[PDB]
């Protein structure tokens, strides 16, 4: 089916995603991420 | 069950309607305008452009401003279609090769700031060939502010082989007012642009040998057709009108290093793969408005036919209602029931986010 | 192992991404599809508008629909509230290097300095000449009149042994009006090109020089005689510009917008030709709304009549379609590339060859092609019993030259040209279908772009088989149709135009045949209905008891019944077939489809 | 770097991405690209049928022009029978 | 967690040939910008694009490429890299309110994956990560060798790749996802070369075919075969320049070899005792040049392929200096040459698993010789040959595996950071 009757979906945002190389080195790359639903 | 919204959104007109419909129930300018010193869209915005400042958000096809996008997108919904967008699902378009992070950020706004219940973004080029009725084709698809050449064989664009020319509409009306300013007119304002527009979209036509209209229009009372203002005076124009349309087969006119529309599109065949082309000569397709000038359709033939084999059977496809072939295009593919099981869902844009449009919209 | 790795700080992880992000599209089932498009009128454009101007019509001023008649001599011309149409001549001047008259041969067409008359004129056509001569002496001997048997031979040497007399400018009747080409235009326009009765009345040698263009000729598009498909529509725009201007005195073009627009089209239209019209209409004058009617169908309904045969003979064209129902029937289209001008030229042929004093004579020539259609309107006739050797005389009048007046005889020229309706190879058909594609292709379908979508008929096809008869594509068939010019005697064309309507009932051809209309100005030849009606008697004895042929309806000019029906097309409150300028603007030629009264 | 476990490492993902991973992710690919040219094939069928069929012919189409045809012209023979009447 | 979306790493996947460059998103089956390497230069102004090569007074083509398929002007290469990976495959910027008529770092989101040929020299390799890391703010880089990309384009841990490129033939041998060194063979036998032979036979002619490129012809009609052309040539108030003609004829030879160019595919080589006579025999090839000139190609639609197989087959260089090619450089050459730099073992493995690449392996006839060949100097073993790429389009092979590659959830732990670079300056040597 379509639509409940509205009612928002959750917002997305571009965030940042911690990542790691094998020989250990840490970096960011940028991601979308959103709130944790219920 | 209710009809599908289809927006076909440009650099020059917005068209919007219900999916089903043969043709668009609104079409304004791409224009938004702010107080120099609320908002305004559309015609609204030209007839108060002495207290606005007024921008295009979409520029060669791709949009640049997302704040004015939106203002365009509520103005359609809500004034002009007399619609909410909370009850139909939604078919958007885009310009050929437009970048990933665009697809995305449309897909957030639809759901985010509308809450479209379902939503979907289409390549423009193809929509028209699926008006054009074939499946196969290579579509020469120019607006106002871009021309794009789009090779497509059963469905499926060819991107490697897309080629834009990046001159259009508004290009030609630059050059017509400069050259009637070369007969002694007057024209250097945007009133004045709105009139030299009217005047290309009635009086120009392409010429099937342009060095022989050259050469013919020393002498001919036929060829000076005339024109009358808004102020009431009127101009008269000759070579004029066959010297703009010229400028697409010939962009040195206009000062810029680029093959012609013709030489563009010979050469989108010629990245395509061998046992293809064939089928690409025999429906070269014509979209959007700059391809409305008499004669133009004759001239492709007669242009394409020189650059191609001898052995090979160039066919244009130009119809009549092919200013619209994109929104016809959109309008025939939201009103198929297999729609309903190729649109992007609310429930999947909450799961995956915006980047869902590039796993479910090709 | 691990944990050297581990303390040097080497550990191959996953990052917490899936296996892979290359997309993994699902199949879409395609079973038990529907469609929602163009299903409901309320998603068409052009019946939505339709519906939504039907119920602000129940919740048209006559004096604001122009109506609209073009064709290869005269345009017909008014706002439909007239009694009549405005008739000019559908021609159009315009400076130029050269007349139409120094561009071409003369006419009729002369092997001049040839080795004998026999040579000059063309040995098929003076045996045909002969030919008709001797079967004329046959019937009027056989009706028992009279036939004297020097009657050619006075007429000959009386024109051979004739000579002109100049005329004093004073002692004139008639001092000639040439147009003043010099004189600065007060239409609300400012360039020097002039149209109808005003462009003929130019002078041939005017200061500046003058060239007449005709863009129609045979009742199709004038391609032959233009360059350009530019110029031939900047000229057809041109002419009735110049026509609302100045024949209906419309000055100020900002009003325009407020006219509506009946057009006339023939029976087998051109859709290239009714685009065109449709375009001039709305992109050029930019009326708002623009209809469509069928020569036959505009015919009845001038006449009031439900079920009739239409035959139109004009200029250039004959056209015959039987009507029923409001509708042409679609297979009973018949038209014929000639008219009374092949009258004109025959007899000005014929009278040539029986030594008629102006040999000089040249039909491209302005004042020589005003001669010749006022000596076809006095003297040619199909009355027979009218006919004995006759004796007069006419004026020539020509630019900077004083008037010459002729005396000539003439005998059985002022029949026989006539008389080549019924054997048309008599007419100079050499030169109809040069051009006939130069400019203008064939209508070929939107998307179909292969298919030729120009309309047919089986009476058309079998008229072509009688001149030629006739795996080829659809393309192929068609050139091999347009190679061929379509000639038939008019009882022959007839008589197949009805058996195809009525296919092969005999009720439907003895209701036909009894419902004959003969209109256009070629039929305006003294005593032609009772000519056609013998010729249909004595080719089918078994109709004779039904047959009957009608000149004209409720006591209308035979030129102006077709006007007097399109006027009330415009007026019927039941006509729907408008194509508003918005509908256009949107979707172009396709509504054309939407709205006409019959499967365009 | 120059090291017996670095090199160990590095080789031993290099064997898992090449054996496990690529030949995984290639028949995925591969069976993806099969399904998008499918759908799209279908789908374009499908909608240049429609853009076509508005000029098809049909029974329902033919009898409501004849009936168009036959009422304008009952009109006309209205108009007549008025005109010709107080004239 | 439970935080993110279905977006993970979006990589840009970069391709440089000495014909053509190609560059894309990872996760896609083929690149969506393909240009030449081929570049217009005018008046200080640098021009990219098949669609902005056009006659004009100034003008001159330049490459950025060297035949040995390496970049030869790091300038050059910054400029076509940043008009593909930033003005083609980024948002652009908005125009300003004053210009548009009316009133009166650019990569820090994607990581770059970028291909280099396998006989690619340290300084080189040192140079593209300064070069990428300096210009465009790029979060993460990778540089991987194009036999590699080749063989997971097939989907093949261990191949054997025959790359048929422009300047280059190469032979290497993959095994588990990287290249054994002592394998690697090259050759100028190629389609650079292929062109070579095709202009030296058509000055061969007993009448002369010449070529005359496209813009040149303003207006043609068809003529009869071996007939003089009807046709009208331009004309400019400049002079052309010699580059420039030497590029659009190059469209016109790329044309013949796609389309008349076949393989000899029959027993045994081509100059075998009846084989050319045979070849005379059969129905030829028709083709017309863009002048209308239209002619019946025969045998010399084999012989001009032959020589990368037979070096005594081979034409003469219409350059005088461009040496002929020697036997240890045909194909069969290099094939022997490569699997005699691997463990015997690894040899039924690796001609199981044969994989052919680069746009001149299209030719008709290619696969049957090359499997005939194989099968003949290889007797008692499986011979089996795979095309790079998911679909019937092969001119992109490198950069499918590229794609491919790029998308691995594994693969995501090899990727040189920026701060990894910092902090070294030359990674690359030990990283690969
Ligand atoms: N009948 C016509 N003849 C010639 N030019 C026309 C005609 N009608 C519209 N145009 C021009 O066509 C342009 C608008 O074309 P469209 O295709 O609607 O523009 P658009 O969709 O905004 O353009 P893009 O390509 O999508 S940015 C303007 O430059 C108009 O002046
Ligand atoms: N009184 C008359 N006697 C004889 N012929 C006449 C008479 N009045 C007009 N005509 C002829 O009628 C012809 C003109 O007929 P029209 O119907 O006006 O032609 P038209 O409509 O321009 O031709 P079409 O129908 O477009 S081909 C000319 O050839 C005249 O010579
Ligand atoms: N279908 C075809 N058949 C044969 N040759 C072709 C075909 N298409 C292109 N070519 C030739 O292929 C060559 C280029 O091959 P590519 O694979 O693009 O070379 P590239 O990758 O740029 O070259 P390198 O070797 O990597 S520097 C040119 O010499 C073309 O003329
Ligand atoms: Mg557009
Ligand atoms: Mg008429
Ligand atoms: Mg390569």
């Amino acid at each position: 089916a379509l639509d409940r009757s509205g009612k928002p979906c959750r917002k997305w945002t571009r965030g940042t995603f911690q990542m790691k190389s094998f020989t250990g080195v840490v970096w960011e790359i940028p991601r979308w991420t959103a709130p944790p639903r219920p | 069950e209710v009809a599908a919204l289809v927006i076909d959104n440009g650099s020059g007109m917005c068209k919007a309607g219900f999916a089903g419909d043969d043709a668009p129930r609104a079409v304004f300018p791409s224009i938004v305008g702010r107080p120099r010193h609320d908002s305004y869209v559309g015609d609204e915005a030209q007839s108060k452009r002495g207290i606005l400042t007024l921008r295009y958000p979409i520029e060669h096809g791709v949009v640049t401003n997302w704040d004015d996008m939106e203002k365009i997108w509520h103005h359609t919904f809500y004034n002009e279609l007399r619609v909410a967008p909370e009850e139909h699902p939604v078919l958007l378009t885009e310009a050929p090769i437009n970048p990933k992070s665009n697809r995305e950020k449309m897909t957030q706004i639809v759901f985010e700031t509308f809450n479209a219940p379902a939503f979907y973004v289409s390549i423009q080029a193809v929509l028209s060939l699926y008006a054009s009725g074939r499946t196969t084709g290579i579509v020469l698809d120019s607006g106002d502010g871009v021309t794009h050449v789009v090779p497509i064989y059963e469905g499926f664009s060819l991107p490697h082989a897309i080629a834009r020319l990046d001159m259009a509409g508004r290009d030609l009306t630059d050059y017509l007012m400069k050259i009637l300013a070369e007969r002694g007119y007057t024209f250097s304002t945007t009133a004045e642009r709105e009139i030299v527009r009217d005047i290309k979209e009635k009086l120009c036509y392409v010429a099937l040998d342009f060095e022989q209209e050259i050469q013919t229009a020393a002498q001919s009372s036929h060829l000076e057709k005339s024109y009358e203002l808004p102020d009431g005076q009127v101009i008269t124009i000759g070579n004029e009108r066959f010297r703009a349309p010229e400028a697409l087969f010939q962009p040195s006119v206009l000062g810029l290093e680029s093959g012609g529309i013709h030489v563009t599109t010979f050469n989108s065949i010629m990245k395509c793969d061998v046992d293809v082309r064939k089928d690409l000569y025999g429906n070269i397709v014509m979209s959007g408005g700059t391809t409305m000038y008499p004669g133009l359709s004759d001239r492709m033939q007669k242009e394409i036919t020189a650059l191609a084999p001898s052995s090979m059977k160039v066919k244009i496809i130009a119809p009549p209602e092919r200013k619209y072939s994109v929104w016809i295009g959109g309008s025939i593919l939201a009103s198929l029931s297999t729609f309903q099981q190729m649109w992007i869902s609310k429930q999947e844009y909450d799961e995956s986010g915006p980047s869902i449009v590039h796993r479910k919209c090709f | 192992s691990e944990r050297v790795l581990a303390r040097e700080g080497l550990e191959r992880t996953d990052n917490g991404m899936r296996q892979t992000s290359w997309p993994e599209v699902q199949p879409i089932n395609q079973k038990n599809y529907y469609t929602d498009y163009m299903k409901r009128d309320d998603q068409i454009l052009s019946l939505r508008l339709q519906n939504e101007a039907n119920r602000e019509r129940l919740v048209m001023d006559p004096s604001k629909i122009i109506v609209i008649h073009p064709g290869s001599q005269n345009l017909r011309i008014g706002f439909a509230s007239d009694a009549l149409p405005k008739t000019i001549p559908m021609v159009l001047g315009t400076q130029y290097s050269q007349t139409e008259s120094e561009m071409h041969e003369a006419l009729p067409r002369r092997q001049f300095e040839g080795r004998t008359m026999e040579q000059q004129y063309g040995e098929e056509w003076v045996k045909k000449y002969q030919k008709m001569c001797s079967d004329l002496k046959v019937t009027m001997r056989a009706n028992k009149l009279k036939v004297l048997p020097n009657s050619k031979d006075l007429v000959v040497n009386f024109n051979r042994r004739t000579e002109p007399e100049i005329i004093s400018q004073h002692n004139d009747p008639l001092q000639v009006e040439w147009t003043n080409v010099n004189k600065a235009p007060e239409d609300g326009t400012t360039q020097k090109v002039f149209i109808g009765q005003q462009a003929l009345r130019i002078a041939e040698d005017s200061s500046p020089k003058y060239k007449l263009w005709w863009p129609i000729q045979h009742g199709w598009l004038n391609e032959d005689d233009y360059p350009t498909r530019a110029h031939l529509f900047d000229d057809l725009e041109m002419l009735l510009d110049r026509a609302l201007r100045r024949e209906l005195g419309l000055t100020k073009k900002a009003d325009w917008k407020q006219y509506s627009c009946v057009i006339v089209i023939p029976d087998l239209y051109d859709k290239r030709y009714v685009e065109l019209l449709l375009h001039l209409c709305i992109e050029f004058f930019d009326l708002s709304r623009v209809a469509f009617i069928q020569e036959s169908m505009a015919a009845t309904f001038g006449a009031g009549y439900t079920q009739a045969c239409v035959v139109d003979v004009g200029a250039q064209k004959t056209s015959i379609s039987c009507v029923e129902d409001g509708l042409v029937i679609e297979d009973s289209r018949v038209n014929l590339k000639y008219g009374g001008y092949d009258v004109t030229e025959t007899f000005i042929k014929m009278m040539l060859y029986d030594n008629f004093p102006y040999q000089d004579i040249n039909l491209r020539r302005r004042h020589d092609f005003l001669l010749a259609e006022e000596l076809k309107m006095k003297y040619c006739t199909l009355s027979q019993a009218n006919i004995s050797v006759q004796a007069f005389d006419f004026h020539l009048r020509a630019p900077n030259q004083p008037t010459r007046k002729y005396q000539f005889k003439f005998y059985d020229e002022v029949i026989l040209a006539p008389m080549g309706f019924y054997d048309p190879s008599i007419f100079d058909n050499s030169t109809k279908l040069r051009g006939r594609r130069k400019l203008i292709d064939r209508s070929y379908n939107a998307y179909d772009v292969d298919m030729p979508d120009d309309p047919t008929s089986s009476a058309q096809l079998a008229i072509l088989a009688m001149v030629q008869p006739s795996q080829r594509s659809a393309k192929e068939i068609a050139a091999e149709r347009d190679a061929v010019l379509p000639i038939a005697p008019l009882d022959v064309a007839i008589l197949t135009s009805i058996q195809h309507a009525a296919k092969g009932d005999e009720k439907k051809v003895r209701e036909l045949v009894g419902s004959i209309m003969v209109v256009g100005g070629g039929a305006k030849i003294p005593h032609f209905a009772p000519f056609l009606e013998e010729k249909l008697k004595i080719r089918r004895p078994d109709l004779a008891d039904r047959i009957l042929v009608s000149r004209s309806a409720r006591e209308m000019d035979e030129q102006v019944v077709v006007w007097k029906g399109a006027s009330v097309f415009a007026k019927l409150s039941t006509n729907d077939s408008w194509v508003t300028n918005y509908e256009y603007k949107m979707l172009g030629s396709r509504c054309i489809y939407m709205k006409l009264l019959w499967h365009y | 770097f120059q090291s017996k476990g670095y090199n160990q490492i590095y080789d031993q993902i290099w064997r898992d991405l090449a054996r496990k991973d690529v030949s995984k992710v290639f028949r995925l690919a591969t069976d993806s690209y099969a399904t998008k040219a499918s759908n799209l094939k279908k789908t374009a069928i499908l909608a240049s049928k429609e853009a076509k069929r508005w000029q098809l012919r049909t029974n329902k189409g033919t009898k409501d022009l004849q009936a168009r045809a036959k009422r304008v012209m009952r009109d006309m023979m209205g108009f007549w029978k008025r005109n010709e009447r107080e004239e | 967690a439970d935080i993110y979306g279905g977006d993970e790493v979006s990589a840009l996947v970069l391709d440089p040939g000495y014909c053509n460059t190609r560059a894309g998103f990872a996760g896609e089956e083929m690149p969506k910008q393909v240009i030449p390497s081929f570049y217009g230069h005018v008046d200080g102004r640098d021009l990219f694009g098949d669609e902005v090569i056009v006659p004009r007074a100034g003008f001159e083509v330049r490459n950025y490429m060297n035949r040995d398929s390496m970049v030869e002007d790091w300038d050059a290469a910054t400029r076509v890299w940043e008009y593909l990976l930033v003005q083609r495959l980024q948002p652009p910027r908005p125009t300003p309110a004053s210009k548009n008529g009316l009133n009166v770092k650019p990569l820090t989101e994607n990581p770059l994956l970028m291909t280099e040929a396998p006989w690619n020299t340290p300084k080189a390799r040192e140079k593209a990560i300064e070069v990428v890391m300096e210009n465009w703010g790029t979060p993460a880089f990778w540089l991987s060798r194009t036999p590699v990309l080749a063989a997971f384009a097939a989907g093949k841990a261990t191949a054997l790749v025959i790359d048929v490129g422009g300047a280059n033939t190469s032979v290497t041998a993959i095994h588990d996802g990287m290249v054994l060194k002592r394998s690697i063979q090259r050759s100028p036998a190629a389609g650079v070369w292929l062109s070579g032979q095709i202009r030296s036979m058509w000055k061969s002619q007993d009448p002369p075919v010449n070529v005359v490129p496209t813009f040149m012809v303003e207006n043609k009609k068809p003529v009869e075969a071996g007939a003089p052309p009807d046709c009208r040539l331009r004309n400019f108030g400049f002079p052309i320049h010699d580059s420039f003609r030497a590029f659009e004829e190059e469209r016109v030879l790329t044309e013949f070899k796609e389309s008349v160019v076949e393989v000899w595919r029959g027993p045994g080589k081509y100059l075998n005792p009846g084989n050319e006579d045979f070849a005379k025999t059969q129905p030829g090839r028709v083709f017309e040049f863009p002048d209308g000139s239209n002619q019946m190609w025969r045998e010399q639609r084999y012989r001009v392929a032959e020589g990368m197989w037979d070096e005594t087959a081979a034409y003469p260089s219409l350059n005088p200096d461009e040496a002929a090619i020697t036997k240890a450089q045909t194909i069969p050459a290099l094939i022997k040459a490569a699997l005699d730099g691997v463990d015997v073992d690894l040899r039924p493995n690796l001609l199981g698993n044969v994989v052919v690449t680069g746009s001149t392996s299209l030719l008709n006839g290619f696969n049957d010789r090359l499997n005939h060949e194989l099968t003949n100097m290889y007797p008692g073993l499986k011979i089996k040959l795979h095309a790079a790429g998911l679909t019937s389009e092969r001119r992109f092979g490198a950069w499918i595996g590229g794609s491919i590659l790029a998308s691995l959830g594994t693969f995501h732990q090899m990727w040189i950071s920026r701060k990894e670079y910092e902090e070294n300056g030359a990674g690359i040597v030990e990283k690969r």
